[PDB]
This record gives C-alpha cells, structure tokens and sequence, in this order.
RNA sequence: CUCGA
DNA sequence: TATAATGGGAGCTGTCACGGATGC
DNA sequence: GCATCCGTGAGTCGAGG
C-alpha cells in the first residue's frame, strides 16, 4: 500500500513479484530442467 | 637467420607508433546489424588488416594478385587474415599516464629516480598534490618555493591565484 | 539471505522510482520493479556455491 | 555439378557412444505451447538408451 | 589581499593577464605595477586592481611526473650517487646504491626513465581479444574490449572537455579517471577497487592477469601444452 | 584512494552561490558574448577565434591546444599575434576586450560553483552499464552546455535550466556507450519501451508474456516477429573469461573452437587437390592445360575472359572457347577412366 | 576434453620427465608441430599421409601471442641473431 | 565447485 | 531547451611467509 | 636498530556441469 503523509491518500495493490522455486517432496529443487540440492554450510556461530 | 637471444626492454612512444597500424579513435566494435567492424573501432580491418584471406571489406578486391594493394574505397590492405593476429594499433593520450608497472611495484622505479616516496608520488599522480617544475620567485610562509615541492590545494591556489575571502 | 539482499535491491529502486515521475498518480505496481529479486534467486538457485 | 546451397550439420553419434533411441522430443516455433530463445526456430532432443 | 591603481587614461592590461614588478599597467606607461600578482580591471570602479599571485608553474599527475623524468640528466645523478656511496652511513649507502642500480640501469640499458611515462597506448590485435559468435549465434569477447573502450570513451572526453575550456576540477577528475583507466587496462586491480561489468563482482582480466599465475600465459600455454 | 570522495571534497572546496552572485554571473557571461559579437563586428575576425584567444589569456599558457573548428591552429605566436591585434584598438572598442575577458571568468566560475548539482542528478542514473564518475563527467558536460546556453532575464533560477541538460547528457552518454556492440539511439528507446511493456505485461499476467502478448501491447507495426528480430538484436555478448567451476579452474573461452583457421586436414586435402589437379593438366598439351588455368584463375588468381586469353594465345575468342572445350573434354575422358578426381567433389 | 575430441595436457612435470630423459625431438616435437604450431602441424599431418618424415618444426604460436602481449605492455620483445640483429617472427606481416 | 587417481 | 532542484554508499573475513618501504 | 602493512605464492592430471 502506498501513503501519502499530507494527503492521507491510500492506494494498495496487490503485486507480482516473479516466481520461487519449490522444493520437490524428496527435499530437492528443479531448476531449468536439472534436479539441484543446495548443501546446508556450517560455520562459527554469532555471539561473543 | 637463427634466433640466438632474446631481448625485452621500454617502448617509446615513437617506437608505439611505429608498431601501430593506426590510431583508434572509436570505443565501438562490430555494428549491430551488419556484425562487421565499425570505422576506428577496436575490430577496424583499416588498422588491424583484413577479416577473409586477400579479400578488402567493400570487395572491390578478392584475390591474391593484388597483395600489399590497399583498396581506395575502403582502405582495407589485401592480404592474409592471419594478420589480425599480429598487427597493433594504438591510443593517443590526451594527457600522458604513468605506466603502473613503474610505480606500484614497490620500490617505484620512477619514485626511486626522482627520489619520491610512494605517498607523494600517489599524491601527484592522482591528483592530490601539485609539484613545483619552476617556482617563479613564488614565496610560501615566508620561505621561497623551492623546486620538486609538495603543495596542497589550499597552498597551491593562495599561491598562484591570491589570498581572499567573502565575509556575509 | 538471497531473498533478502533481492529486496533491498528493489527497495533502492522503489526510492528511486518515487524520486522522480508523477507524484499524485503513484500505484504500488508503477514503483515496483520485480527484476533484481528474480534476479537474486535465480543467481541463488543457478550460481551459487 | 553446381555447389549445393546448403551444408551438412547434422547430429551425429559421437565416437565411442551409442544404442537404441528410446525417446524423440521436438519443439516447434509457431506451434502450441511452445516459444524458444530468439532465432531458434526448432529444438529437437533424441534420448539413447 | 590585493593592490589599487586607479586610471584616467585607456589601460594597457585586460582582465587575468599575470604581471610583475615594474609592468606597464595604465595611462600610456604612468600608472605601473608594484608588486606580483593577477590584473582584475574593474571598469566600474574605474580602478586596475591586482591580486597579489606569483605564475608558479607546478602541475599534476603524469605530465608532471614525465617532465621531472625528462629533465633528469643520468650521469650527473650518477656521479652525486657515487659521492653519496663515500659516506659513513650506512643506510645512506644502502640507498644511494639502490638508486644508483637503477640509474646504471637506464644507462646501459638506453632506455629513457621518461618512457616509463605513456603517451601512446598500444592497442593488442583484434584476435587476440576476439569478438566471437558462438555455436547458437551468440557473441562471446574478451575483456580487454571492455578496458579498451573505458580508455577510449574517457580519452575522447578528455580531448572534448579541453577543446571547450573546460575548468580546472572537472579536468582533474577527467585526467585522474584516465589514469585509472590505462592502470585498469594494464594491471587491474593493483591499485584501488578492481574495474567490474555492470552485475558482476568479476574482476575483468587485464593484460598482467594473461601473463602471471598459474592460469597465465607462460605456465598454462608456454611450459606445458 | 576513494576518487568518488576526492572529488566530492574538491567540489566541496567551491561554495553555493546566492541568488545575487548567480545572476551577476550569469549577467557578465551574456554581455560577454555580445562583446565577442562586437568584436567580431570591429575587428572582421572570427568570433570563435577571438573566443579562443580571451579564453586562452583568461585560463593561461597552461592550456593552449588547437580547436577542431579553428581553421588556424592555436598555438602561444597567434594568439599573441590576436591580443596585439585587440589590444591596438581605440578605447571605446577595446572596452568589449574586458567586457569578454570577465565573461569568461564568470562562465568558469558559474561551472565551478555549479558542479554539485551535477552530482545530485548523476546519483540516480547509477547501475545503468555506467561508472559514477563517468556520469558525473557526461552530465558536468551537460552542466557547461547549460551555462552557456542559459538566460537572466527570464528570472528562472539557474539550476532548473541546468538540470534539464544534465539529464539530457547523462542519457544521451548511458545510450551511446552503456552497450560493447553500439546500438543508435533511437533504437536503444525501442529496445528499453519492448522491456517495460514486457514488464508491464509480466506485472498483469502472473508471468512472462509471450512474444504474440508483447507485439499485441506494443500497437500496430508490430507482430512477434518483430518482437523477436527486436529482442535477438539486443542480446548483449558474454565474456570468454567468465568462469565455468571457480576462478581457479575454467574459463568458457576453453570450449570455443577456431572455426577460421584450415585444420591440419583440410589443408592437406586442398593440398591433394592441387596436386592431383596439376596431374590431371600434364595429360593436356601446354596450351589446353594453360587456357584452362587462365580461365579458371589458377595462374594469376584471377579467370581471364575468352579474348584475353585468345589475345595472349593469338587466336580467335570462338578458337579459344573451342580449345577449352576440348580440354575440358579430354579431362572429363581421362577421369571416367582413372576416377582420381572424384573424391575432392564431397 | 572428451566432448571437445580435445588433447591430453602435457603439463609442466611431464616436459620436466623429458628434459630428464633427454629426449629434445619428442619434446619440441610435443611443443610445436602436436600442439600450436599451424606450419607445422599441417605440414606433419600432410608428410604423414604422403608417408614422408614429419618436418622441422618452426615457431609455437604461443609465444607469438606471448610477443604481442608484451607490446601491448609497452615492453619491446625482441628475437635477436648471434650478431644481436633483429629477426623477425612474423614474416614482414607485422612490420609496415 | 563436486568427483577420480 | 526555463518552477526549483547543489557532497555516494558500499562494507562477514577462520592462512602464511617474505621483501619493503618504513616508521616507530 | 626493531615491530608494522602490503603483496604473493600455496601438486597433477583427468571427469561432471
Ligand atoms: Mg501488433
Ligand atoms: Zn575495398
């Protein structure tokens, strides 16, 4: 939704975004074509 | 003859333009409809030579009689393709820059002639600092402007432009 | 984290899209270009590590 | 005998390749469902088994 | 900071001619100038005015730098090196000899330091930078092309911004942008950010990056095959 | 290090002016054209030269370099030889002399005082296949156009009329160099209004629109095809060394062969060829065997009509034709016989 | 590679077994007219096929690239005789 | 990048 | 071609040994 | 005379994509 702060007028909309690749039953993706997996990174925590 | 040694040394800029077949002039390549090279381009065959073996850009001429032959309409010389692979062209410096091979391998060749530390030739050379080549009787702080000297912006236009200011 | 820096991509290009045009005739959909975002996930799901 | 005006560029099996082609797959331009890369007028797939 | 000379006759001075002591300012030559500076003549006010300025001559960046190297007489800097090479110090020595193994360079070398400074910048052959169409029709070029034409497009400004007087700070920033051009062409991303295409952090390969490495020239395509 | 925050400070070096010292300057570099004019008027020289000469005196012996329009080149002996010339005028005509030089002044100084506008527009045109400084360098050019062309008298501020050439130039740069294979400018508009209606369609439909889709919003003139030869034309070129698996490993210029050089191969088939043709002439008397390497360019590289070789032969063009022929004749005998030849037909 | 009927590489270690065995010919040979030399590959695949022995080698194209690239750098490279005169690599085609 | 020696 | 508009905006950083200007 | 910042190397080939 947009707003204007002196007018007051409100203008919403609903928009489209593009698409966003779903992952597959057995936990992968398709993308163009070809089963892909994105492998999970370890690394340092944040904290102190 | 048998090659025997081999010997690396500076270009001149004379010696550049010796190399070069022609200036280029135009940051264009190939037009985007015909995909032949544009005029004074990086891909110009009037520079660089031609693209098809003994054949000019126009087709005026196609054969191998002709060879050295430079057509009159299009400029192209006719000769081998390969040529392409071999010919230079080059760029005409408004201003002259300073080869980073001379100044960033450390110690700087060129800071080491001049007796310039890598800070101060930084500062000349990207436009940070000026360099005194003829002081002309110029005097700051009270001390006359001595020869290879380091002036800021501020110094340099209370130098050569005056001091003065604007008060509202 | 991909999504993410996709969308602030388009956010500096709704920032910039609302600095300029028409400034009484702005709909969500005239601010909002969806390119980078896509962009970002597909470099996510095709180029990534 | 006059040059043809055409050449040949088909696909050929490649050295140490080979079998029973199982599937044909072939995509159109100017057909239903079907718009491929720009200038592509035809894409065809051949699956060997 | 500046100095009045009013006129009652036509001055012989326009406006930011540079004067010195004992110049001919105004009135056929009565009127003249005490001390050095630059002429505003103020017709307003009727009075030729002078901003106290010296013509100091010092420069920026290659030109500058090309100057000083041209002005170098090699063996007069040799013999003061060996002067220096007589010195207790030991540092002082060290450096004198380090500077003096250049000079001696250059010297038997004969080559000139100035031609450490471009004036010409080669331009490779077009096929050892191709502009090449792929198998699906597709065209494919090195980035040499990209680092070419950022040169040519900021050159070609520059020629354009002083054919139409342009002032001091945009030429500056022209004249620094080139610099970094030809060291993008040359050796990208030893000084600085490295030059990227537009969405990519990529650094482009410039003509240093074809030779060294293990992806360079020599090893890649000299030393094995 | 950083030239973008170099710059900022050297242009932050220069103050705003007010409105005052805004229209002054403007004010000195109007009436100093004029005086150009008058100049022009007076002496009978040419208004650019005697440009180039105050501007020359004005910025110093610094930079004097020739002007493309000048049909005189500007070297420090003419312009010397142009002041002497104006300043040896009487004193109501060498009054326009300073009226000029102060103009010049004032139009540096208007620039000068004018280079953070140029910053503030050029901030918005970033990610467009164009540096910041580079666009900051069109659109300062822009900003000297403007001065130039601008007028006080309309009361309007300088910057509304300066901002409209800056923008003017910052697209005009990103049109004419943003691409590696140039597209006009013209062209460019189309290309970029075929993306947002695309945009637009894709925004509507829940998808990319088809080329039919694409050529129906884009009003008649245009069908897929168009839509298509449109956008193939657009297509920019990728880099040989972009990188296959990591940048340690492989570049998409190592799967790219040279399709222009003759492989090892074909040379020595060409070479066969020749050969074999040679062969084959050696069973023709001299003369058939050389009208038929004149007239097939085998000779000289080029194939001479009838009665060019029938002039070198001394014979008719009717005789020379019939000694081909006969050639020609024996040659296709001699090869049904032997079948040597055949092969080199693919 | 497979897909590009492509070459083995003959890498770094493998001149250094060579220059080791002391096996000069197969080494340049390996050099130039099997890998960038054009005169000399194609004048070794037409003596093969004509059943003659493969030809003096002449010079690896690499290093006419390497040449170029160096005067692209401003650096004059340059293949001399034992009297120090010029020889010249490229046959009068680069020379004006 | 992942795999192989 | 004229309302006025006037200083950017990226930026996670877990190695190592040497030659170097330096610069403490 | 001694700690500090910078630039540079860090196995091979082969395969997939
Ligand atoms: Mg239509
Ligand atoms: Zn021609």
């Amino acid at each position: 939704q947009l707003i204007h702060k002196d007018t007051g007028l409100i203008k919403e909309d609903e928009v489209f975004l593009g698409h966003i690749p779903l992952m597959t039953e057995d936990g992968s993706f398709i993308i163009n074509g070809a089963d892909r997996v994105i492998v999970s990174q370890i690394h340092r925590s944040p904290g102190v | 003859k048998e090659v025997r040694k081999v010997r690396i040394a500076l270009a001149s800029p004379e010696k550049i333009r010796s190399w070069s077949y022609g200036e280029v002039e135009k940051p264009e390549t190939i037009n985007y409809r015909t995909l032949k090279p544009e005029r004074d381009g990086l891909f110009d065959e009037r520079i660089f030579g031609p693209i098809k073996d003994y054949e000019c850009a126009c087709g005026k001429y196609k054969r191998q009689r002709f060879e050295g032959k430079v057509c009159e309409r299009c400029g192209v010389e006719v000769t081998k393709s390969i040529v392409r692979r071999y010919r230079m062209g080059h760029i005409e410096l408004a201003t002259p820059a300073a080869h980073i091979w001379f100044v960033k391998d450390v110690p700087s060749k060129i800071g080491t002639l001049l007796d310039l530390s890598a800070t101060e030739l930084e500062q000349v050379l990207y436009f940070s600092k000026y360099i005194v080549l003829d002081p002309k009787g110029a005097i700051l702080n009270g001390v006359p402007v001595e020869k290879r000297q380091l002036l800021t912006d501020e110094e340099y236009r209370e130098l050569r432009y005056g001091k003065q200011e604007t008060y509202p | 984290d991909q999504f993410r820096v996709g969308l602030a991509r388009l956010a500096r290009g709704v920032r910039e899209r609302m600095l300029m045009g028409s400034e009484d005739s702005l709909t969500p959909a005239k601010l909002v270009n969806s390119r980078p975002l896509e962009a970002a996930i597909r470099e996510f799901f095709s180029r990534s590590q | 005998e006059k040059a043809r005006d055409v050449k040949d560029t088909s696909l050929r099996v490649p050295p140490g390749e080979g079998g029973i082609v199982v599937r044909t797959v072939r995509l159109r331009r100017g057909d239903p469902g079907v718009e491929l890369k720009p200038g592509v007028r035809e894409v065809v797939r051949v699956y060997v088994a | 900071k500046a100095r009045v000379y009013p006129f009652e006759d036509d001055v012989e001075v326009s406006t930011g001619d540079r004067v010195a002591p004992g110049d001919v300012l105004a009135d056929g030559g009565k009127v003249k100038s005490d001390v050095y500076g630059r002429v505003e003549v103020d017709l307003v006010r009727n009075v030729v005015r002078v901003v106290e300025s010296y013509d100091i001559d010092a420069r920026m960046g290659a030109e500058a730098i090309q100057q000083l190297l041209k002005e170098l007489d090699l063996e007069a800097l040799e013999k003061e090196l060996l002067e220096e090479m007589k010195h207790p110090s030991r540092a002082r020595r060290a450096k004198a000899r380090k500077r003096l193994e250049v000079v001696r360079a250059f010297l038997d070398s004969g080559n000139r330091p100035e031609w450490m400074i471009l004036e010409a910048v080669p331009v490779l052959p077009p096929d050892l930078r191709p502009m090449v169409q792929v198998d699906g029709g597709r065209f494919a070029t090195s980035d040499l092309n990209d680092l070419y034409r950022r040169l040519i497009n900021r050159n070609n400004r520059l020629k354009k911004l002083l054919a139409q007087g342009a002032p001091e700070i945009i030429i500056r920033n022209e004249k620094r942008m080139l610099q970094e051009a030809v060291d993008a062409l040359l050796d990208n991303g030893r000084r600085g950010a490295p030059v990227t295409n537009p969405g990519s952090d990529r650094p482009l390969r410039s003509l240093t990056d074809i030779l060294s490495g293990k992806q360079g020239r020599f090893r890649q395509n000299l030393l094995g095959k | 290090s950083d030239p973008v925050r170099q710059y900022l400070h050297e242009i932050g070096q220069v103050p705003l002016l007010t409105l005052e010292e805004e229209v002054e300057l403007a004010r000195k570099v109007e009436e100093g054209m004029e005086a150009i004019k008058k100049l022009s008027e007076i002496t009978g020289l040419d208004p650019d030269l005697i440009r180039e000469v105050v501007r020359a005196k004005i910025l110093g012996s610094a930079r004097v370099r020739h002007i493309p329009g000048l049909k005189e080149t500007l070297d420090p002996k003419t312009v010397e030889e142009i002041d002497q010339k104006l300043k040896s005028l009487p004193k109501e005509h060498k009054r326009y002399l300073h009226i000029a030089r102060e103009g010049e002044a004032a139009r540096q100084h208007l620039i000068e005082a004018n280079l953070r506008l140029v910053v503030s527009i050029a901030k918005k045109y970033t990610g467009r296949g164009l540096s910041f400084l580079d666009l900051i360098q069109e659109g300062n050019q822009g900003l000297i156009r403007a001065v130039e062309k601008f007028e006080y008298k309309r009361r309007f501020k300088f910057s509304t009329y300066a901002t409209w050439w800056i923008r003017q130039a910052i697209n005009r740069a990103i049109a004419d160099q943003a691409r590696t294979i140039r597209i006009p400018v013209h062209m460019v508009e189309t290309i970029n209004k075929l993306s947002r209606t695309a945009r637009q369609l894709q925004q509507e439909l829940g998808r990319e629109p088809t080329y039919e889709e694409i050529a129906e919003a884009m009003g008649p003139g245009w069908d897929a095809k168009r839509v298509e030869e449109t956008l193939k034309i657009a297509q920019e070129p990728v880099s040989l060394e972009t990188p296959i698996g990591d940048e340690k490993d492989s570049f998409y210029g190592d799967f790219i062969p040279d399709e222009h050089l003759p492989s090892p191969v074909d040379a020595a088939t060409q070479s066969l060829l020749s050969e074999e043709l040679e062969k084959a002439l050696s069973k023709l008397s001299e003369r058939e065997a050389m009208v038929l390497k004149l007239r097939k360019g085998l000779i000289d590289g080029r194939e001479h009509t009838l009665e060019e070789v029938g002039a070198f032969f001394g014979v008719t063009r009717e005789r020379i034709r019939q000694i081909e022929n006969k050639a020609l004749r024996k040659l296709k005998y001699h090869e049904s016989r032997t079948r040597k030849l055949r092969d080199f037909l693919d | 590679g497979k897909a590009q009927f492509g070459g083995q590489r003959f890498g770094e270690m493998e001149v250094w077994a060579l220059e080791a065995y002391g096996a000069a010919h197969t080494l340049q040979e390996m050099l130039t007219l099997k890998s960038d030399d054009i005169e000399g590959r194609n004048a070794a695949y037409e003596a093969i096929i004509k059943g003659e022995d493969v030809p003096e080698p002449s010079v690896p194209e690499s290093f006419r690239v390497l040449v170029k690239e160096l005067q692209a750098l401003a650096l004059d490279v340059q293949t001399l005789d034992e009297k120090d005169n010029p020889v010249d690599i490229f046959e009068g085609l680069a020379s004006k």
